[PDB]
């Protein structure tokens, strides 16, 4: 899960100004879509898969002289060890498919159970043996938003030229509605709220709260 | 003395939007004051 950040992280970078008045927009829109490809091939190389010891301190370890039989080897690391183990078990055609023990391998597990699970079997081969780059992040996400504010205000004006009577009554009645808001919390400041001044609706309000 | 099939009509009307036979008891309802503050009404109707 991602974590959750207290500073935005990207921008709209918004397409309502006008192609043919801006330029170079379409400069900008070529090169966030060239990086956003840019890094698709640096994540992929950085859950890059290698084969580098399939045979090929403490991490080289002596082995057993009866697991020496199913290796081949009789040192090597723990990986060589599970890997070997496990490709022994594949060869012979032991799962159990229709994992089921063969006759060496009763010796190198010490069991004469001839089944057993694979994860005991493993268990048993254990028993033998990058800072600037937010800044910049930041900075570039605090352009946009820049630029995603002037924006705004063009696309406001722009908007009040054509129709400037809609803009305005819509306007002046934004104002006769929010100036009504901000002045609904005025009454409550604890130093008006103790000197009985706005004690003489907090009186059907009483009438409810006592029917309640 | 109109037909049957409107009077039933309109007085089934009537009780839907409960403006007659609402069945209601004014014991279980507190009082309250409306968002029209105390004033001065009148009801102005036609001489008769």
């Amino acid at each position: 899960n991602p974590v959750p950040v207290t500073y935005p992280t990207d921008a709209y970078i918004p397409t309502y100004l006008p192609d043919d008045k801006v330029s170079n927009l379409a400069d900008l829109k070529k090169l966030i879509e060239m990086d956003s490809r840019l890094d698709l091939y640096l994540t992929r190389r950085r859950l890059d898969t290698s084969i580098n010891l399939p045979t090929n301190d403490g991490g080289k370890v002596q082995y057993s002289p009866n697991l020496a039989t199913l290796i081949g080897m009789q040192t090597g690391s723990v990986n060589d060890a599970v890997y070997s183990i496990y490709k022994y078990i594949l060869i012979n055609n032991l799962f159990v498919t229709e994992v089921k023990l063969d006759s060496l391998l009763q010796k190198v597990l010490d069991t004469n159970a001839a089944h057993l699970p694979l994860m005991n079997v493993v268990q048993t081969v254990n028993k033998l043996v990058d800072a600037e780059d937010t800044a910049k992040l930041r900075e570039i996400t605090k352009l946009a938003l820049q630029l995603n504010s002037s924006a705004q205000k063009y696309q406001f004006f722009h908007e009040l030229s054509l129709h400037p009577r809609e803009t305005l009554t819509h306007y002046l009645w934004s104002s006769k509605q929010n100036e009504l808001v901000l002045q609904g919390d005025q009454y409550f400041n604890e130093d008006a709220a103790r000197t009985s001044d706005i004690y003489s609706s907090l009186m059907g309000n009483i009438s409810l709260l006592y029917s309640q | 003395a109109m037909d049957v099939a409107s009077i039933v009509k309109i007085h089934a009307f009537l009780e839907k939007w409960g403006l007659i036979n609402y069945q209601i008891d004014p014991r279980t309802k507190p009082s309250l004051i409306g968002p029209s503050f105390t004033g001065h009404f009148q009801v102005v109707l036609d001489t008769p």
